[PDB]
Parts: C-alpha cells; structure tokens; sequence
RNA sequence: GUGAAGACCGGGAAGGGGCGCCCGCCCGUCGAACGGGGAGCCGGCGGAGACUCCGGCAGGCGCGGCCCCCGCGGAGACGCCCGCCCCCCGGCGACGCGCACGGGGACCGCGGCGGGCGGCGCCCCGGCCCGCGAACGCCCCGCAGCCCCCGGACGCCUUGCGCGGAGAGGGGGGCCCGGGGGCGGACCGCGCGUCCCCGGCCGCCCCUGAAAAGCCGGGGGGCGCCGGCCGCGCGCCGUACC
C-alpha cells in the first residue's frame, strides 16, 4: 500500500554516489539498493575510444587475464593505432635507408 | 608482385605485432582472401647477456602484415606445409624446428635485421 | 552460495578440502537439495530421484557430518 | 571619504582572477642548446579551450632533452595548427605555421604571434585572438629587428627574440555582439569580478569623484592630470585629446 | 645530475648520559584496572544465558585488543568478540563475547555475577 | 512512421519492391503522403501495377 | 519564415542591426566546413577557435565563427611564397 | 625578508629516499560526517539499538601454513587456467545543460485463479483485503555503440538524424553494456502511465563545465614470480532522541 522506503545513507543528499535502486525483499518490503557508479573502461592514449576486452570494472577486483588484451601494446592503444605506429617506424627508418642511405652510395 | 615466398614482413595485426615474419608460402586467394604461411620470431634471443629464441607459424592474412625489401633463404617448404601448422599437433615439433634455425642464424651473426626488433615508440 | 556442478565436483570437494556439515534435504517436491557447506561457499547438487540421493550420500561416508531435514 | 572601487580592485578580495580551471600559463617551449644548435620536434596533441582566453589553446609533446620522457608545453594555437602536426623550435627551423624560429631567422613580412620581447622570455607580445605581429626589418650590424606589434607601434626586439609563425586562433571574436547582459555575465564569470560597471555619476558623493548631486552631471573635466593621485585618477587619464573626430 | 645535495654525513644513535626516565613505572593498562565493574541487568541477564555475553564497564583509553587479553588474563577464559561503546556518561562499555566453547554462566557465577 | 517503415523494409527484405522503390517510397512516408498503412498498401500495389 | 531565419529565437527583441549581425554569424558559427585533411564537409564548431572533423576526426584551430580567416588565408599564402624563396 | 616591536611576508635554500649502495631541485598525517573512496545483504530479537546484536548468506583487505610452478588458442577483432620491481608512457578515478527518443527497475492499474472478510430492502462471479523472493556466486542473453574478415557499391537508415571508395550494403564474427533470464541463495497473464536510472544521438556557449589519494595497464630494463588450498585477523571515534 504504501512505500516510501525512508533513506539508507548517513546524508539525504542525492549526489551521484547516493542513487539507490528499489527491491522487495523475501519479507515483502521494499529495498533500496545502492546502484553505484560504473567506472568506465580503458581508453586508448591516442584515438581515446574505449580499449576493447576489459570490462567496465576497477581493475583492482578484475583478476588479470580480465584487465589486459593479448597484443603488443594491448592496453595502452586500440590495434589501428597501434598498426600506424608500426608501419610509421618501418617506413620511417627505410626513408632514411632509401633517401639518406642511397644518397651516401649516389 | 611483392609476396613472394622468402620475404620478410612486419605482423602489423595480432599477438604477434611489431615482429618481423618470413613467408614461407604463399596462399591461394580463396574466398576467405589471401593468407600466407609465415614462420617469424615471436621473442627475440635474448638481453644483453654477460637465451633462445621463440618463433611462430601461422597463416596470417597477407592484408595483415607489410612487405618490407629483407631477404632470408630458409627452405622450410620441406616442412612447413598448409597440411602441417593447420594440423593440431605436428606443428610445435616445426615451431621448435624453426626456434633452432634462427637460433643457429642469431649465433653466426646472420640476418641481423630479421633479428633486431622494430622500435614502435608509443 | 554457488551450485556444485556434477556430483563428481561435490565429491572432491568431500575429500581434498571441507565438507562441514552437507544437508540432505527432500522438497519440485521429491528433488533432493543436497547442500554441501565449505568455509568459502554453500554448494547445492540437486538430484532428480531419491534413490540417486541417497546412492550419492552412500557415496559420502564418516568424511562429512550429514543431516537430513 | 570611501575608498573607490579601483582602490578596492588592487586589493584582490573578490577581485582576483576566476584561476580555477584554467589549463596553464601558456608560453613558448623555454630555449635550450638542441634549439640554439638546431631544431626539436613536437606533435600537437589537443586543440583545447582556455577558461578565459578567446583563443584556443594547444598541447604539444616534445622529446626530453635532459632526459627519457615525453615534455607537454601549452602554445596559443596558430590558425592552421591541427592535431598530428609536426610543430619544430629552434634555430633551425622551416617557415611553416606553429614552428617556432628565432625573430631574425624570419622572412620579413611574415605574421607571428607569442613573439618574446627580450631573448629567452617564453612568449609576450601577440597572444590574443586574431592578434599577429609583423617581421618588418632586420638590422644584421645591430642583430635587432623591427615588429609591428598589434596595436600598430613598431618596436626594435633582439633577433636572438623567438616567436610562432602565424596569427593567434579565434579570429574575428569581438564582430559577434555579445546581444544581451547575459551573454556579458558569462564571459566575465570566466574571467574577473569586472562586471555589472556602475557609472560614478549614480553614486553618492562618498563612493565616488564624480559623484552625486541633483543633476547627474560630471562637474568638473573628465580629463584628470597624469600626476593625479589614487583615489583622483578617475575619468580620463592624461588626455592628448577628446571627442568624435 | 646538476643538484648538489647534502652529502651522506654519519647520523648517530642517541646515547643520553644520564636516563631521563630512572624508575620504569606507570599506565592504567594492568588488566585489573583496565575492568571496572561488570553491569547486572535483566536485559544483559539474557545476553549470558543466550548470546554468552558478560557486559563490562572498562577504561575509556582501553583498545578492544586490550579488553580481550585482559579479560582472558583476569578470568581465564577464551573471548571470540569484544564490541565496545564509549557510554552517553563518558565510560566505556564492552560487550564481550565469550568463546562458543566456554559457558558465560560459569564464568558470570565465580565473577560474582 | 514506425509501422510505415516497418512495411516498406519487409517488403524491400521480401524483394516484392526494389530497392529504389523503397528509397523512393521511404521518402515519402517521410514526407506525409501516406496517412495510414493501407493508403501506403493500396499505393505500393498502384506503383508495382 | 521570410527574412529573420535564424533570429527568430530572439523575438521582437535586440533591434535588427544586432540581429541582422547575429544572422551572418551564427549563420557562420553553426554551418558545416570542409576538412583541408579529409575533404569532407563534417568540420562543425566546438569553441571559438576549435573546429572539429566528425569524419576526419581531426580537430584544428580556426577563426571563432569560420574554420578559416580572410587575415589567415593571406597569412598561408605570403608563409608558402616567402618560405619557397628561403 | 621586513617592521621599535607585537608581528607580517616568502622558494632559490648543502630541503630526501633506497641500500650498506645508487637514485633525487623544492612542503603539506591542513581543509568536505553533501565531492573522490576496497567491500553488505536478507530473516529474526528487545522497554528504549541495529547496513552495528543474533542466525544465515556473501564480499573486501591483509597475514601465516601447505601444495604447485611458468604461457597458449584465433585469419583478425580478441579469447583463456592470470607474475614482480625500477624508470618512463598512459588509463580509471573524472564530471556541463537541454528538448526529445528508446531500454530497464520500482510503483501503479486491469484481468484470471487461490485464500480471507464486509454489507445486503433490491442487485451482486460488479465491494474490500492478502497471495512474498535480497545482497551474492555461476552459466546464458543484451538494443544502440565500437571493432574484425570477405568484398567492392547510387544504397543503408532516425522521432529527429546520420552514414559510406579514409570502404557502404550484404553475409559472417569480436567487444562493452549501473540490465534481464535460468539455477542456486530459498499464483499466472496483460497493459497505459508515473518516477528513477541508463543508452545512442542531436542541439547549445566571446559559458566548454574540479582535483588528488588510491588502483591498474603498456614500453624498456632488471629480476622470477604467480596461482590453488587451508586457517587466522581487522585496531580508533560517531551511532539514543527531536
């Protein structure tokens, strides 16, 4: 009939951190249950789209496996930024190789 | 025509990114594309020392990885093959194969830009 | 308060580790609610026949202090 | 006899500047022996907005120097400067927009913008939005060179002097009317306690020279005495000249 | 580097020429003095009979630690839990749970309790 | 415009219309011609005829 | 809908010289420029000075209403002349 | 540093940490019982107390014992039984407002059935009340979004849009989703709304909407960890009532 569910935190002051969800609970009453905020997932460094293959948890309670991607340089960037960073560094030397190198033999 | 079986190419894609690769065949375009068989260095030697050298075989997409001009003379077709790596099984004693011919090339001061790594900086 | 997978599961937890005090419980009616308590967690088997439930608390010997309700 | 409202500004209760937010103290990257010998590198990272700047501001990585890491600096962004860029500083750098070259390394005529008025100072002259100097002569026996600073004065700086090449970002910022008192709030919010300006003239004579009697009025010139002391420096200061003309 | 920093002197031990402190002697701390006196109740009757409880008035400075090891000293008998309360009258007051193997009643008798 | 839609790209996944028929027609469920689903029914069998 | 397009918003209020300049500015401020990287017109405003590529994903400094000035667009071409004859 | 002082002002100062040896300019164990933060739920019990007691059921963070001991799979996006320090490079913490639009939860409502009532001069299968399922563990699903592979286009789509030779459509996949379903912990259907949270947008600014502890990736170096299991521990203060 009734359910005004009262409060369940030491302030009635509804910042981000004090949203509560409502249950019943196996005693039919009602619940609020805090909903906490999400953190959100690795971005990537250049880009800073969200890094694929981590869930949205703190990485303190996500084992290790859960907080890392099998690449090189899995976590810090996405793999199309990785894949011109790559391609950067080879044809980057193989300027100097093809313009500074083949200048000292022409 | 630039892939060609014994050219060196950079895996650009993978768990094996950033990591020089040789081919030791190349695919038939099919409906899943081009792939190519390549046999590489998953873990350089080793540091500076005062061990060994881990490798891969794998049938990567040929869109996955860059020509580059290296060499390398590695016949490899006598084992390597697209029945063997595909087969569970069989392909680690390659892999293992491929660890001893890269070690034998590091220890005679071959090859020495197959064996060094790509500087990626961030 | 996870479900123990398989009675062969709920076997090894029996003897590697601790099996406390199992509950073998009758209700659905009829299902046996075999709750197997460890320090960590509450593992319930539910067997379809009594017959089965007892064959799998015959399985348990002296190892687990076992009470029925 | 009440202290008037710029007296009370010098104090800085309530009126000091609206800091909070703010990115940084935007400068040129300080010079260094790579700089002096030859030119550094830097990518530009972010284009960002600087709370009470009109002009963009820019985050750029540039190698360490002294040591292993990556250095961010914060520069008035040049028009033209896009994130990817390749912004080079020193003595020998290209003419291309966002470089950083040394005053007398510049082509005359060319707008630059963060110019330093004396060698090594980071950046002082043409910060603004839309404001640019311009290289006008170098003089190669006295190593100084002339600039026309925004305002239209021409000053001799040092060549040793380094500036950006390009004109500051957010061009044409004041054609805009700011159209209502709300639209002024916001933009002095983000900046100093300068805002609403109550005329003297309302006030009572206590709070202000002009002051208050039955008509409004001024009361005596306007034009006050370069020589006129706190409170009385108050109207126009120094006058040359008045008036429409 | 290009700091100069304070170079690496010897750092002594304090070797004081006379003790500052002669006698070693002090502290409320003594297990007996830590417990005050035990409250006799109707509600905290039922505390011993069921939650093996035996509530006690102690030291305000007293750490929960401190009441565990001075009641196991005192009475001799093992504590699983001690909750403790600074009352609205400014003393302590620690409800003291007596562990599963030992009978608050006994230990409640040769108290006096 | 949902039940519109709805009709016109399950005819277009039917094939019974083509795809510029559909585009042509989706831009007129946009632009208000058809007040109801059997006016755009009625209209679509005029336009396959 | 006739002469007042975008200043509609300010009602009968302003007087027409600020609304007739707000007209071609915000006219300027809220258009879709094209990106001198990727050649697609997707280049909107962030904050005076900050334009942004929604294509290109490039973000580079520009004049408070326009991606680029009349006095930047002279600049650009007296730096390439003078920078070809250094 | 300065002032007769009381006192006021302040980087230019031989200002620390490891380890018995290198690294290192230079402050905040100040400031928020509304901001950030490692982790709590249900059922009961008292004259006065409960996220606090008690019973269950979990979770976090350390500490000791005991065992084990170093990478694989995928074409890729990534998936999996998971290593640490030092220096760098990052990330999370970490954020504006608004119209709409959708999706969840709680509430509400309407039916059926099952259990109780009340009224009744007439009618009444038409009135009233009750029918409960938490944190948390798994396994599966989850729009939009974001990515992969094939391939090479006048198409694909929203309420509004938007998108595509810098790769659309189509066909297959990956990832995230404060959520739902199943099983544990332990009455069934259907609906329009209300509130609250969220999602993808789009709009807006001469306004661009905190930081740091704490935690964690990645590169390079140096080292070897790590896991599993089983015990144990968690101190200080606030807690009545208005």
């Amino acid at each position: 009939a009734d359910c005004r569910v009262t409060c369940r935190f030491h302030s009635t002051y509804r910042t981000r951190s004090k949203i509560v969800r409502y249950k019943r609970t196996p005693g039919n009453r009602l619940t609020s249950l805090r909903v906490k905020k999400l953190p959100n997932a690795p971005h990537c460094a250049e880009t800073g789209k969200q890094i694929h293959g981590i869930p949205r948890v703190i990485p303190q309670h996500l084992t290790r496996q859960q907080r890392k991607v099998s690449r090189p340089y899995g976590g810090k960037l996405c793999g199309s930024a990785l894949r011109a960073h790559i391609l950067e560094s080879f044809l980057n030397e193989e300027n100097q190789a093809l313009r500074e190198i083949a200048a000292q033999t022409a | 025509p630039i892939i060609k079986p014994g050219l060196v190419c950079i895996v650009l894609q993978g768990r094996h990114a950033g990591k020089k690769a040789v081919i030791v065949e190349a695919l038939p375009h099919n409906e899943r594309g081009s792939y190519a068989i390549v046999a590489g260095i998953a873990a350089l030697p080793r540091r500076i020392t005062n061990g060994r050298v881990r490798s891969f075989v794998k049938c990567m997409n040929v869109n996955h990885l860059m020509p580059t001009s290296c060499r390398l003379e590695n016949n490899y077709k006598d084992f390597i093959s697209t029945q063997t790596v595909a087969d569970v099984t069989k392909r680690r004693e390659i892999i293992e194969t491929v660890n001893k011919d890269f070690q034998r090339r590091i220890l005679e001061h071959r090859d020495t830009w197959f064996f060094t790594k790509l500087p990626i900086d961030a | 308060p996870n479900t123990i997978t398989e009675e062969n599961l709920m076997k090894m937890i029996a003897d590697g580790r601790g099996k406390k005090l199992v509950v073998k419980s009758c209700s659905l009616q009829g299902k046996v609610k075999l709750k197997l308590r460890t320090a960590k967690y509450l593992y319930t088997l539910t067997v379809p026949n009594a017959d089965d439930a007892k064959s799998i608390v015959k399985g348990c010997k002296d190892k687990v202090e076992v009470q029925y309700v | 006899g009440r202290r008037i409202r710029v007296q009370r500004k010098g104090a800085g209760s309530v009126f000091r500047a609206h800091v909070a937010r703010r990115l940084g103290a935007a400068k040129l990257r300080a010079n260094d022996f790579a700089e002096r010998t030859g030119s550094v590198r830097g990518v530009v990272k972010a284009i960002l907005h600087d709370r009470g700047r009109g002009a963009p501001l820019a985050r750029v990585q540039f190698p360490n120097m002294r040591g292993e890491g990556r250095v961010n600096e914060l520069f008035i962004a040049p028009e033209g400067m896009y994130t990817g860029q390749e912004v080079f500083s020193g003595n020998k750098a290209t003419l291309h927009i966002g470089n950083i070259l040394p005053v007398g390394n510049i082509p005359e005529g060319t707008y630059v913008c963060n110019v330093e008025e004396k060698p090594m100072d980071r950046g002082c002259l043409a910060r603004a939005s839309g404001t640019y100097c311009l290289v006008v002569a170098h003089n190669m026996e006295t190593n100084k060179t002339r600039i026309r600073l925004p305002s239209g004065q021409k000053k001799l700086i040092s060549s040793k002097a380094r500036a950006m090449i390009g004109l500051v970002a957010g061009g044409g910022r004041t054609d805009k009317p700011l159209l209502k008192a709300g639209n002024a709030y916001h933009k002095y919010k983000a900046k100093r306690n300068c805002w609403p300006v109550v005329r003297g003239v309302a006030m009572n004579p206590v709070d202000h020279p002009h002051g208050g009697g039955n008509h409004q009025h001024i009361g005596v010139s306007s034009c006050v005495p370069r020589n006129a002391v706190p409170g009385q420096k108050v109207g126009l200061i120094a006058a040359r000249r008045t008036g429409c003309s | 580097n290009v700091h100069f920093f304070r170079p690496k002197t010897l750092v002594h031990k304090k070797a004081p020429l006379y003790p500052r402190n002669p006698i070693k002697k002090g502290s409320w701390d003594d297990p007996c003095d830590l417990l005050r006196y035990p409250i006799k109740t109707d509600e905290n009757t039922t505390q011993i009979e069921k939650n093996n409880t035996i509530v006690f008035i102690v030291d305000r400075r007293a750490s929960k630690p401190e009441i565990r090891k001075a009641f196991e000293t005192v009475f001799e008998t093992k504590v699983a839990r001690v909750n403790t309360l600074i009352t609205p009258l400014g003393l302590k007051k620690a409800f003291i749970r007596l562990a599963p193997d030992v009978q608050a009643m006994d230990v409640a008798s040769k108290m006096g309790l | 415009q949902r039940v519109l839609r709805r009709l016109l790209s399950r005819y277009r996944d039917d094939e019974k219309i083509d795809r510029h028929l559909y585009e042509t027609l989706y831009a007129k469920a946009k632009g208000n011609m058809f007040k109801n689903k059997r006016v755009l029914l009625e209209h679509i069998v005029g336009m396959q005829k | 809908t006739k002469k007042v397009g975008l200043t509609g918003k300010y009602g009968t209020r302003y007087g027409r010289a600020a609304r007739k300049q707000l007209l071609k500015i915000e006219t300027s401020q809220k258009a879709k420029y094209t990106c001198p990287f990727c050649a697609k017109d997707k280049v909107r405003r962030t904050a005076c000075g900050i334009w942004t590529c929604r294509s290109c994903s490039k973000t580079m400094a520009g004049g408070a209403y326009s991606l680029h000035t009349e006095p930047a667009n002279a600049a650009r071409a007296t730096i390439r002349r003078l920078r070809l004859a250094r």
